[PDB]
């Protein structure tokens, strides 16, 4: 992911 | 015109260069997208603009123009392709089997693939084409690997 | 800030597409927010 799980 | 059938990218910018922070689906006049894109903004499309018209913060799901149209179901069984929208590069197919999330609320496919932040939207595809749900609300496992839920509207 | 779209690509399936990925059955939760969630 990488906007947390976003 | 500025509501055509498509995969798009979804941008910002300010002053300066753009950044893109999504992608999403137009079908049937409506633009469809992951809420934590657009956190319900208006969109420009050419000269035109786009206002959100329904939208769930839970789904994490918004649409623009009108009612959200994609209600294409995952089989279960078949495998699926991402078409991936990543920044910065072309749209590509990647094939796969989803897993599944095991909710309270029923099962969602999930797919294990990982792709960066400003591909959340990009459309989840059965054989025929039609989107099944969008790519990047998910889940993290113990080693950091990243599975993202097909995530799918009611129309 | 100025949101807009762009055209990226017509949506069809690709018969010569990249397989990969596995395959995981995960127990999961969906809070309120829209997070989803290992049990």
């Amino acid at each position: 992911k990488g906007x947390x799980k976003k | 015109g500025e509501t055509t059938d498509g995969v798009y990218r979804v941008m910002t910018r300010r002053l300066l260069g753009s950044t893109q922070v999504g992608v999403g689906v137009m079908q049937e006049g409506v633009f469809h997208t992951m809420w934590h894109v657009t956190k319900g903004a208006a969109l420009r499309s050419g000269e035109g603009r786009l206002d959100p018209y329904w939208g769930d913060v839970k789904q994490d799901l918004v649409s623009y123009c009108g009612p959200w149209k994609l209600d294409a179901a995952w089989d279960g069984l078949s495998e699926v392709q991402l078409l991936a929208v990543p920044p910065g590069e072309r749209a590509k197919n990647i094939q796969t089997l989803p897993g599944i999330f095991k909710t309270k609320d029923g099962d969602i496919g999930a797919v294990a693939l990982d792709y960066p932040a400003g591909t959340s939207g990009s459309p989840i595809l059965d054989k025929c084409g039609r989107v099944i749900g969008l790519y990047g609300n998910g889940v993290v496992i113990k080693n950091g690997s990243y599975v993202s839920a097909i995530t799918q509207g009611k129309r | 800030v100025d949101m807009y779209i762009e055209r990226a690509g017509d949506i069809t399936w690709e018969k010569d597409a990249e397989v990969t990925g596995n395959s995981p059955r995960l127990d999961v939760a969906l809070d309120e927010s829209g997070d989803f969630s290992l049990v």
